[PDB]
């Protein structure tokens, strides 16, 4: 029979193998690195092995492995990684090379090891509150200024997120801080608003009470 | 009331009109139709172009003066001191709102409001002094930035309309009257006539630059017209309002930079399963409606013992803006109040809020009361329309409903410009998704309940309630909600919402016109119409002038001070035509008397506004002179039985857009006349 | 043309009918409304019961012929014989038009064609002798069910309009005068006016179910109407074709089983990224209405010189019945012999055809014309308006056109129902996906060169060359297409198309209007109107019954088989009145003569019918008696001065619906009568 | 520290670990036997441990797992895998049981291997036509029946399609005769055809001349 009809030909089995094995490793990683999530620093160099044996591919074997089915298989694994990394905003983290993490987002991370130190040292809450508030609100002041970095580099809208890894580890230190230890004590100025609002308030009814009184009067 | 004039609609078939015609059509050559098709194209254009304006300027403003105010807020949230931002945000507003309200008190009063009532009445065929002068037009739309920048619970769609109407009847004529700058194109369409019909059309392309309905503005001037049909006019309209929508769009995209705007206020998309309703839902729908026309009333009828307030102790302008001033620093200090005494704190998508405010919530969280009142009114809507059902906080909602209602209803009769749809359709939506949340409690959480469906049906009856229209007003939710099936429920809801409404109050509008003693003509005559007979209702005795008539006379009944009368039937006792009192002035400015010849050119110069009878001097000797009436009046006046019944009367009237109809005897003997006026004392 | 007589819209204001008003508004409550509103809304629900039906039955009959065909193709496919396929295709089509054509041609001719110039003439207010009887209304239905299943080049959505109308006439009168069955119900609407409005609302609920457009069926009914602008009855047509095209939807979803069938023909959904237009578009969009308008030109041309032959050589029903079945038979054989003669394969994604045929085609395959020519013609167009840039061949696409161009003007005046329509849209949308594939290949595979919003953008200019419409199709096509901006090029395609059309040759409906030699009134008069006058206009002498007359006169005025005037003009020589030839004869039956008490009933009884002149019979003595006419006669006429310009006459005749226009001197004195056919005799 | 924020809890780990073996397991069959296809009597047994791990989860460690991040990395993949699942039709190789195919793929699937017995028996084109013509029509009127046995029972639309193994098969066999074969001999009846149609076509011309002579005669 004809080579491609009936079973693969010989060098595209190679081809399949690969990506097959790629895309498993990848899957695993995914899963083990999800909680807590690491799915950029730990999953990059397996996502990019994924596409640039799948580029391979698309660069004889294209044919016969990817469109001649009702499915492909093939296409809509890796499309289905495509989204997940974009969808996670995961360039972020890495450069323009692709090869390691960028200084900021180590920076961070490394901040936020920094964070937990403090938190585990203290810990054995008002004792935590008073010696991790430098830590948490410089991570904080960080956090808040790669948004905006990131927003201002990329042009994009307001709100996008940023990595993953990035997101969780600020709430992680958000919840550590707002609730389990709930060191978060806002002032008060409950006189000073409500005497400026009711003072406020008062005077559209005084305009109104002497408008009448001398329309009144006359 | 007497200050009130009438449009002149009714073209008067002269001779030298004849003639104009004849020579026109004999040019070998036709050009009217193509100048006003140009001339709707501009309309729409401009239309655009200023709606295009306006959204730029107000959402650079207002994102400033959010931010400020944001900051300075976030600032002192942990140091204390968050008077401090109370005071900035009144001052703000406060400011902005003084602007406005002086611009609009002490430089033209007429600018205040929508607008939309001196179009309707314009429409209808009644003038008011200065409702398209271009001093009107550059204060309503300054107006209406300062409001809207101000923090005021109004809106920037309905002063469109306005805006529309005041450009059409601006470059129709070719001139400048304000600026005394003449331009040499279109002095055909220096008519009343041609002057109706291009307004219609920039009332139109407002509307569809306002909500992207282009057929809805369309129903709307025809509804406010309701003449006889002419289908060109309309083809017009629809063309000018489809120009307006396609130049808003693109004039937007390309600021932007790279087709999805078709109006200021977008409310969304509803194609999608969870927007739809069962056979069950019908009886609802009518219920909410119900509730609609109550509340609508309640508002209405507030604001009219609000609005005498004003007419009799606030009317010194000095007093009005100071009434704004403190309506603006109130409205900020509740909204400030309302977000600091929020206890419920939520999780933000990111871009949810352009500006998320947190004031003692967690890290990460934001306070939904802030964006209640600390957003654009018109994407509060379009959230509240489109959000998860676990989305808001029912008392939150509700008392941010109940606020708007109240600041909503004080705000409306302000001396700035602003509007009344927006804070309509918002305090609808909010009570709306209130019911679909009750609902699905109460439904065990079924599928059906949608408490963005029902945002939408409780918009839709709020502003139904409010302003009472059941067409254009169903055309123009179809259109903006770009779903054809939602029109069924949105029809009933505004039927019964509008019912229910008239048993307690009119609406808003009409209210405003009737306490304005504007003389308004209604679709139909009253109930008692057919008892009634055109003999009580035409004015008699009637003041005639002979077919041959000497120049005193005619000066004397002009000069009159007991009235002014610009219409006049002539007589032979045999009518023979009509002659209104501007053509007799230009006569005699000119002294055409018998004892070199005339064209409607002189007095088409002559328009819009015309010289008093006391500018004109007349010797002696010539006033024993007489004036050869007969070339220059309108010799097929229309006319009725002397025993007409009262409804046809009104019909003819208010299709024809007639000014003048003589009442006439068995032997064509004049017996009467008849004007608005005649017409509009009943109810 | 004297045999179409005139719809009596102006309403008589007697003596009896202000006391009928006067005694139902003193009952102390008003039902007329509410009748009203009741009918509007059976009117609704019947029209879509009935298209429900329609429906319902094509889909089965169809699918059973289809499947025969296919069957016996695919078994004679490899053992040969593949004529006999051919055979029994011609014959099914032959039987199902036979039985169509000879219902339609032997009992009811009336119900051939589409019948919207029928209802376009009703509303102009043209009576066409059996336009709203039950007989048309089911050979109508039967005839469309046949045709559509005879595989004729013909849609099922232009009658829907015919038959909402008869219902509108039939259940307002509230009695059957065809089964003489009588209910106590429905006696105030007897009458010519109640009746057009009615109608009215019936052709824009049968427009809402056809193409799910209530708005534009409302469109249509004012333009057709081109009336005063009534609120009321614009509110309650909108009413009546909303609650058509919920009761389709709602009853078509029930049928199936579990709201996504808003009318027959249902074009899809364009929302969508490829569906979107740039500015640099809009000249190519012009450049394609030019080719419609060409293009439907020659279509009507053709048909023209097809239509005269067959008035003057194909008359006899027998031969019409022979033309319909040959027309069907080779309409068959044009299909088979292009499906075989196809050599283009096409992979099946499963589902996109009811019934894939295979023939000469390698396994898994199927052929694009029989996808053409083997399918119902909507669902080819939704086809053509969404598939991906390459899922047609361009040489069967044209080959299609063609064919199916010359075979919808060869269908179109057959004596069967039918409509025009779809095939139209279908030309369209293949000629415009054949331009949108050329402008993709000669843009290099451009991301704006869709096919299949150039199919959509030719589908609107076709239709608009061949039938005119501008306003109300536009919006039919925007509400079809559910979205607002494609309205824009819509209206600029349709404006332009038109316009070239109106250069070569008038729409089909016109043209169909004049070969009848029906006097149509258009919207305005003719350019040289303004030069013409009432005078030359009015016919003289006239003849008028004094208000004191004899029965021997009337009698022999009455009887007078020169000629047959149903309206006279009451004298003193003063005007006083105006009597319907009806009214005299109502009266004569009656013996109301001076020498018990009549009621408006007895009036409304007779209708429609009325008894002719011979029937009555009078004695000698009783000629020698008067008749008092003052009581019984129109007492406030519409009158119009000797000398008013002719644009003035028509456009009041148009506008308030007349019948009779006294002309009238300077004293009161009858110098003439206007009637449609004076006005209509011009161009 | 609380010992779900950090870092994960002891138990969470063993699922966590659980479900990223039979993930990595799936995908690296699903895209070796995707080509020719074999996703369904290959991979079924991995889906359904895929599917019952997940279960595992979500009946305490779901609320750590599933949906304590932007993203549910647990969440996606499974329902990437379950809209394969579907997308395939790949219940319809399966019984009610879901333990092993239905008896009616097993047949098909080994007319198959018959058919293409036949036509390597017979390689060394009219002697593989002449003696497969039997097992290719055999093997097409399975096909079919099938598909409208599936389209009863389901109720589904017109058109649905199967088990992507048995669509593949089917398709691999049409190619092999239609094409590299050319077998298929369609039988020619031009003559027929042509003289009725151009009789059928003559007939109108025929009945308007006879109207149009006839009324001249009048
Ligand atoms: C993006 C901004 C675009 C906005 C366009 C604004 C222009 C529209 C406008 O605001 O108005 C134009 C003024 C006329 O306004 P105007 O101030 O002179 O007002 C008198 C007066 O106020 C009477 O007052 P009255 O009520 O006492 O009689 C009143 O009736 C009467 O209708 C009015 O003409 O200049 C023009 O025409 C422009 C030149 C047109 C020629 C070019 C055509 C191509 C476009
Ligand atoms: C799903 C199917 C639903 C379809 C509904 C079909 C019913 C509509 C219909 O097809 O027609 C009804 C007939 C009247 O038709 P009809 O045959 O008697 O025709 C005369 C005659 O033909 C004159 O002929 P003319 O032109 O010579 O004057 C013409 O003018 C004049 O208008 C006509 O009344 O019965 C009824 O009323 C029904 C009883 C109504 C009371 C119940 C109300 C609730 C609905
Ligand atoms: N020629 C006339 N002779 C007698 N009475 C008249 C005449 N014209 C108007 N009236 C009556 O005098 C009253 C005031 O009329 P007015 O002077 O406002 O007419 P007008 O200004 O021309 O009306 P409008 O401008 O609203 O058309 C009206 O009630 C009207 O019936
Ligand atoms: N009372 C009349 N006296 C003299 N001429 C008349 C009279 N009524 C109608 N005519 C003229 O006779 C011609 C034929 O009129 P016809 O009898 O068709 O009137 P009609 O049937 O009442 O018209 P319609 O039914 O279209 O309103 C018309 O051209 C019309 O101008
Ligand atoms: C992040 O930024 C710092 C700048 O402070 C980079 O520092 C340099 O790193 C390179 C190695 O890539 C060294 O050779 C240089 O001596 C460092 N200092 C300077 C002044 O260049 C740092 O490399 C950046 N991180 C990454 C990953 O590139
Ligand atoms: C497919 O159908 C056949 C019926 O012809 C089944 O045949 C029986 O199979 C069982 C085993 O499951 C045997 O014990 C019986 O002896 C067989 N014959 C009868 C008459 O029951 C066959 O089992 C079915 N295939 C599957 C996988 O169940
Ligand atoms: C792609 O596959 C071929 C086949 O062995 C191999 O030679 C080549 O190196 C591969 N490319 C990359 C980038 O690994
Ligand atoms: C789920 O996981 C627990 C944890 O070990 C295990 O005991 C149980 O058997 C698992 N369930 C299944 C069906 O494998
Ligand atoms: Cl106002
Ligand atoms: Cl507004
Ligand atoms: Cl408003
Ligand atoms: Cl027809
Ligand atoms: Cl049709
Ligand atoms: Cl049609
Ligand atoms: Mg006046
Ligand atoms: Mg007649």
């Amino acid at each position: 029979l004809p080579p491609d009809l009936p079973d693969l030909d010989p060098e595209c089995r190679e081809l399949l193998l690969d990506f097959a094995n790629s895309s498993a490793e990848l899957t695993g990683c995914l899963v083990r690195s999800a909680r807590p999530v690491r799915l950029c620093q730990t999953c990059y160099p397996l996502f990019q092995q994924v596409v640039s044996k799948m580029d391979n591919i698309s660069r004889s074997c294209a044919r016969s492995l990817l469109m001649a089915d009702r499915m492909q298989i093939v296409v809509i694994l890796s499309e289905f990684f495509n989204t997940t990394w974009q969808e996670a905003n995961c360039a972020n983290c890495l450069t323009n090379n692709s090869e390691e993490l960028s200084n900021s987002t180590v920076y961070f991370l490394n901040l936020f090891n920094h964070t937990l130190t403090c938190f585990e040292h203290n810990l054995q809450y008002s004792e935590v509150c008073k010696n991790c508030r430098e830590a948490y609100k410089t991570l904080s002041s960080l956090y808040s200024e790669m948004q905006k970095m990131n927003e201002l580099e990329n042009k994009a809208e307001p709100g996008t997120h940023l990595c993953i890894d990035v997101e969780d580890a600020m709430n992680i230190t958000r919840k550590l801080w707002s609730r389990t230890f709930n060191c978060s004590v806002p002032c008060s100025d409950t006189v000073p608003v409500i005497a400026v609002s009711v003072f406020i308030l008062f005077l559209p009814v005084v305009f109104y009470l002497s408008s009448f009184l001398h329309s009144e009067q006359k | 009331s007497l200050k009130y004039e009438s449009l002149d609609y009714d073209n008067s078939e002269n001779q030298l009109f004849l003639e104009e015609e004849r020579r026109i059509n004999h040019t070998a050559f036709r050009t009217v139709e193509i100048k006003r098709w140009v001339i709707c194209a501009l309309i729409g254009i401009l239309t655009g172009l200023v709606a295009c304006f306006i959204d730029i300027v107000v959402e650079n403003l207002a994102g400033l003066k959010y931010r400020v105010i944001k900051g300075n807020i976030d600032k002192f949230t942990e140091k204390g001191g968050l008077s401090f931002s109370l005071l900035l945000w009144a001052t703000l507003n406060a400011a902005f709102v003084l602007v406005g309200s002086v611009i609009v008190a002490f430089i033209e009063p007429v600018a205040a409001g929508s607008g939309i009532p001196q179009i309707k009445c314009f429409l209808n065929g009644v003038k008011i002094p200065h409702v398209v002068r271009l001093k009107t037009l550059v204060i309503k739309v300054s107006g209406v930035i300062l409001s809207v920048v101000g923090g005021l619970a109004v809106g920037k769609e309905g002063p469109m309309i306005h805006s529309g109407s005041v450009i059409a009847a601006g470059i129709s004529q070719g001139r400048s009257t304000s600026l005394k700058r003449d331009f040499k194109i279109f002095e055909y369409f220096r008519r009343d006539t041609e002057k109706r019909d291009f307004v219609s059309a920039g009332a139109a392309a407002g509307v569809s630059a306002a909500f992207g309905a282009p057929v809805g503005g369309v129903l709307f001037s025809l509804e406010e017209g309701a003449s006889f049909w002419n289908q060109f006019l309309t083809w017009r309209i629809f063309f000018a309002s489809m120009i307006s929508t396609f130049t808003l769009n693109f004039v937007l995209s390309i600021y932007h930079g790279n087709l999805s705007s078709p109006g200021l206020i977008n409310f969304g998309r509803f194609d999608s399963e969870k927007m739809a309703y069962t056979i069950h839902e019908i009886p609802v729908f009518i219920a909410m409606g119900v509730v609609g026309g109550v509340l609508g009333a309640v508002f209405n009828a507030l604001n009219y013992w609000l609005t005498m307030f004003r007419i009799r102790y606030i009317h010194r302008p000095c007093l009005q803006v100071i009434e704004a001033v403190l309506v603006a620093a109130v409205t900020a200090t509740v909204a400030f109040v309302l977000i600091y005494s929020s206890r419920d704190c939520q999780p933000l998508q990111g871009g949810s809020m352009s500006y998320p405010l947190q004031l003692f919530c967690a890290d990460g969280e934001y306070n939904s009361m802030a964006a209640a009142f600390f957003n654009t009114p018109e994407k509060s809507v379009v959230s509240l329309f489109h959000d998860p059902p676990g989305s808001y906080n029912p008392l939150t909602l509700g008392l941010f409903t109940l606020v708007y209602f109240f600041l909503a209803c004080w705000t409306y009769g302000l001396t700035v410009s602003a509007g009344v749809f927006i804070p309509s359709l918002l305090i609808g939506a909010a009570w709306g998704r209130l019911f679909g949340i009750s609902l699905s409690y109460l439904t065990g959480a079924a599928i059906w309940a949608d408490p963005g469906k029902y945002a939408l049906m409780g918009a839709a009856a709020q502003l139904g309630g409010i302003v009472r229209m059941t067409l254009s007003l169903t055309v123009i939710m179809m259109e903006a909600t770009s779903n054809v099936t939602y029109g069924f429920p949105i029809m009933l809801v505004l039927m019964t919402a509008k019912i229910v409404g008239d048993v307690f109050i009119e609406g808003l509008y009409d209210m405003h016109i009737q306490l304005q003693s504007v003389p308004f003509l209604h679709w139909e005559a009253p109930v008692t119409s057919h008892s009634l007979t055109a003999r009580e209702v035409m004015s008699t005795p009637v003041t005639c002038l002979r077919r041959r008539e000497k120049v005193g006379v005619i000066v004397d009944v002009l000069s009159d001070t007991a009235s002014n009368h610009n219409g006049f039937p002539v007589v032979e006792a045999r009518l023979q035509g009509l002659i209104l009192r501007s053509q007799l002035i230009v006569l005699l400015k000119h002294k055409v008397f018998v004892e070199r010849r005339l064209r409607l050119k002189d007095f088409r110069d002559a328009y819009p506004r015309f010289p008093p009878i006391q500018s004109i001097h007349v010797s002696q000797d010539e006033r024993e002179c007489t004036m050869d009436l007969s070339e220059f009046m309108n010799p097929s006046p229309y006319t009725v039985p002397q025993e007409a019944s009262l409804p046809r009367v009104f019909k003819l009237f208010r299709a024809l857009g007639l000014r003048h109809l003589v009442v006439v005897d068995n032997r064509n003997q004049v017996v009467g006349l008849v004007t608005r006026k005649d017409l509009a004392r009943y109810r």
